[PDB]
């Protein structure tokens, strides 16, 4: 679990969420 | 009944999908001029608190534009369209790993120079660090981080060294819009 993987994980996570919020629930 | 013909073509979105979108896009459109502005999208409360909300917002605006046509709105969301077996079985769909990575990459590399400086990483980091962290620990992390991912030692992270750093990552899934399904 490299440093990158961790950073990017949180990143993609915050990313997807924002996107899903643009799509609405 | 929108221009969702060549649109459903460039994004691979299913009929009912663009519908839930156009409907959603319709709701985001305030004055109703067939477009969205940072203004319109910033209304999304949840997004505002999202540490990447602004970068996500801006991603909906090319070079310098200040409005998003419905097709542009979807052109972006298309990157997060769940991948179907038919997508992999032809032109590269905006939801391919390569494109999902490119999109994420473009959010780190704001100056769009093709590489992620230690600063561009440092900015992303200060956005996602709950516990108050010293601006030094960050520089260290941003450093180590770029350091580890930096292969050609140019000090920055190219898209490839970026791709490489996520080979064991489930990017496809970590970047696919669940709800849509
Ligand atoms: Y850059
Ligand atoms: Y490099």
């Amino acid at each position: 679990r490299s440093i990158n993987e961790e950073i990017h994980t949180q990143f993609l996570d915050h990313l997807l969420t924002g996107i899903e919020d643009i799509c609405g629930h | 009944i929108p221009d969702g013909d060549s649109i459903r073509r460039e994004t691979g979105f299913s009929q009912a999908s663009l519908l839930r979108l156009h409907h959603r896009f319709r709701a985001l459109d305030r004055n109703k001029k067939g477009y969205l502005s940072r203004m319109d999208l910033q209304q999304i409360g949840a997004l505002a608190v999202n540490p990447l909300g602004d970068r996500i917002i801006e991603s909906f605006f090319p070079d310098g534009s200040q409005r998003v046509d419905f097709p542009g709105f979807v052109r972006v969301l298309a990157h997060f369209r769940p991948v179907e077996d038919e997508d992999t079985e032809k032109p590269e769909p905006l939801n391919s790993r390569r494109n999902k990575l490119h999109y994420a990459f473009q959010l780190y590399d704001l100056d769009r120079d093709g590489k992620i400086s230690r600063h561009e990483m440092l900015q992303v980091l200060r956005l996602m660090v709950g516990v108050q962290v010293t601006e030094e620990q960050l520089e260290n992390i941003a450093d180590r981080t770029v350091q580890e991912a930096d292969e050609d030692g140019d000090g920055a992270v190219s898209f490839v060294e970026f791709t490489k750093s996520l080979e064991k990552m489930d990017v496809e899934q970590k970047m696919s819009i669940r709800i849509l399904k």
